[PDB]
């Protein structure tokens, strides 16, 4: 749901 | 919210204090559907279908969710899409998309499957919404709400007047927020593609760092096979008890989401010496697409699913998922913050993302809950 | 004694109930195994959108379904009767459960489950309606009836649903309401001649079928058909109304679509549309023929019949009416929810089968006939 | 229905 990738 | 001031939803603010649904159970629902802008015309997808099923599955791969950058795109495959749109209980219905009348181009779509929710001290049937897509040229053309009344009506028509569904933007109420957390087993290419970044700290040394074993260290761990059903369904209902949001799931959900699926769901049980399977780790598999690298396409992500830990020690479960998943050639392996994850991110050198997941229910009232009280892993 | 209902999550013939709620908890881990049926016979999950299936079905509940009292009447359920009562919506065919013959593959046996969110008392759970349980005559009193049950329960527990509902003509452990049928005379020449009825005496079959003359077209102002507007408010009106009973069902609005929109030979509605254009009443009666042996008594079922302008009296007068002009030789009522108010005086009979109904894994305490409010195929 | 009852 989300794409989150690395901060 | 100018749509969901309209919505039988809490405020954002307002602190609740009491348990309940916000509007009756509807005595009489419209029987004709919602309006759409003209030229377009509501179709329900038959992903039986497989010219259909392709047509769900082009839809979202070039108008679905785009990180915050927009430098990537999910790649859901069609089988993933069975899986996750044709669990026990599926509806047609609840497959709804919109077509454009003159070519029958498919241009929206959302979902809703049926799963039995657990809440604080309620158990009652509800709706799992997922995939609302809006084809680009269609965006901020009033076409979302559209879909929501349409599917609202839908599942009401079926008697069902509760709802959980996520998102990565804040709405009114989030009943929890948790946090994406991504564990990179092929950094190289991570980097290659601007996934992740070099902690000045040498890549070579950023190689090793995040370099697993060969082979996962638990002993007796073997893929799920149909003889373990019930005893990981025994598992699961047990380990859900300490969450406030869970599934409860029926022998047969549970067949269905964790059976494995070559490229869809993976599961391994962890058998004893007295072949009493005491713990089982899960992960589901969504490659996302990279736009604009010409030699870089797409992204194999591992997204973990259920994990219950009732012998094994979590950290070990976790990392043996870890050294699967690389055996597997998946670039990253992702995990939410929710349910135990937090007491095992930082130790197998996981960096958290950049992207919140919010949950939210729908026609429910109740207070919020922190991360580790989730356990609900949506599709 | 009760051998196998010993066995099982109910109360007993006779204790008392001054609890509410399940009998034994939800199982969390389900046999993946179907039970052993006898040397010689296979479970079978029938798909009844397969006609030949659907006809065999037929065939053996035409032969080996319910009989009365004398061994004189059977039901005669139809393929299309079948297909509307096995299949509302939420229908699994893995609870279609026949049982075939392993060698020749003919069928001898069923069971059937359907999904229904029944209101008990305060509770409101999921659970499933179980009927046509049926075994050839060749097979009896030989314990496939109990695995057919342990079968189907089984099945049910697999989709996650711990508690049913079911009717019976004989005492089991433990009614949770017993109701009587009552007959409405419509042609009662035939009626008489394959004594279904008698002449009751001191009395002439032409004044007997003076008794039941009945008017040629209905009493009340603005019935009609039921049609596909009306399904909101049919299931407004109904869910309103059952609300004073302690056993009712729930039904979605497609449910009602289902239960309750006219079909040829299967259920017929008739709503009240008042001057204002409201519709405020609705009379619901569906089509079982019985097999006469040794050709075929029609009857007509009252289904659900729900008033708040017409008095139900003049509602089921009507219902006898529109029974009668469709060629229907009697009109059966049970004794439940407000029926006794009316039995009477529209000169229904009573008969001499009783109905049970029991749950299956709920103990609650029993009501009066007039609390039920279910009715099933 | 289940009873297949007549006139008593
Ligand atoms: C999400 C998407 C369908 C939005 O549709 P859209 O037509 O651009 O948005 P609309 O024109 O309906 O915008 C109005 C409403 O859409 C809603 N909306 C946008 N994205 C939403 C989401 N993921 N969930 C719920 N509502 C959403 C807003 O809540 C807004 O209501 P508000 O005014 O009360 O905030 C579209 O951007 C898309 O395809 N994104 C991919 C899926 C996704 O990001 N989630
Ligand atoms: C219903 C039918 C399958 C009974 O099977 P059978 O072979 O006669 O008898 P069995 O020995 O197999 O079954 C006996 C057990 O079945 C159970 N049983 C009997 N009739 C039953 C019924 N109608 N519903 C549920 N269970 C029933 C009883 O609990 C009994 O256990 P008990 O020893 O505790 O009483 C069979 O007579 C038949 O098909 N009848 C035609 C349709 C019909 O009669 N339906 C139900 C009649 S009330
Ligand atoms: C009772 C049915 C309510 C159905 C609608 C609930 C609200 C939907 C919000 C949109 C959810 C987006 C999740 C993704 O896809
Ligand atoms: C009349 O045809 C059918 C016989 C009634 C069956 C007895 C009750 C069995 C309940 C079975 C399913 C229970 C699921 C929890």
């Amino acid at each position: 749901k989300v794409l989150s990738k690395i901060f | 919210y100018q749509f969901w001031d309209t919505q039988p939803v809490p405020k954002l603010g307002e602190v609740v204090n009491t348990h309940g649904p916000v509007e009756p159970d509807k005595d009489n629902i419209r029987q004709e559907p919602y309006t759409l802008p003209q030229g377009f015309t509501w179709d329900a997808l038959d992903l039986g279908d497989r010219g259909v099923l392709k047509e769900l599955y082009t839809l979202l791969n070039e108008n679905y969710v785009e990180d915050d950058d927009n430098m990537f795109r999910f790649d859901y495959s069609p089988e993933f899409l069975l899986w996750a749109l044709r669990p026990p209980g599926w509806l047609p219905q609840w497959h709804c998309g919109v077509r454009v009348v003159s070519s029958r181009k498919l241009v929206g779509f959302i979902s809703a499957i049926p799963a039995n929710i657990h809440i604080y001290d309620t158990e009652k049937k509800m709706v799992e919404i997922n995939f609302l897509c809006v084809h680009k040229k269609l965006r901020s053309k009033r076409v979302a709400p559209v879909l929501i009344r349409e599917i609202t009506r839908r599942v009401h028509l079926e008697g069902i007047f509760q709802a959980v569904y996520t998102a990565g933007v804040v709405l009114p109420k989030p009943v929890g927020t948790c946090r994406y957390w991504h564990r990179s087993l092929n950094p190289r290419k991570l980097i290659e593609v601007k996934f992740s970044h070099l902690s000045n700290m040498t890549m070579q040394r950023t190689m090793k760092l995040y370099r697993l074993p060969e082979t996962p260290k638990t002993a007796g761990l073997r893929p799920m096979e149909t003889k373990d059903i019930p005893v990981v369904h025994q598992l699961l209902t047990r380990y859900l008890k300490q969450f406030h949001l869970t599934p409860v799931m029926s022998q047969e959900e549970v067949e269905h989401w964790f059976y494995p699926q070559e490229n869809i769901i993976d599961t391994f049980v962890v058998e004893n010496a007295n072949g009493e399977v005491t713990d089982f780790l899960s992960f589901y598999t969504l490659p996302s697409t990279i736009m604009n690298h010409p030699t870089h396409k797409s992204l194999k992500a591992a997204y973990s699913f259920y994990n219950v830990h009732t012998q094994t020690p979590l950290l070990d479960l976790m990392s043996d998922a870890l050294v699967l998943a690389k055996m597997k050639g998946f670039d990253v392996f992702n995990a939410l913050d929710l349910m135990e994850n937090k007491t095992f991110l930082e130790k197998l050198k996981f960096g958290i993302g950049d992207g919140n997941l919010q949950y939210y229910l729908y026609n429910w009232k109740c207070p919020s809950m922190g991360a580790e009280k989730v356990g609900l892993v949506l599709q």
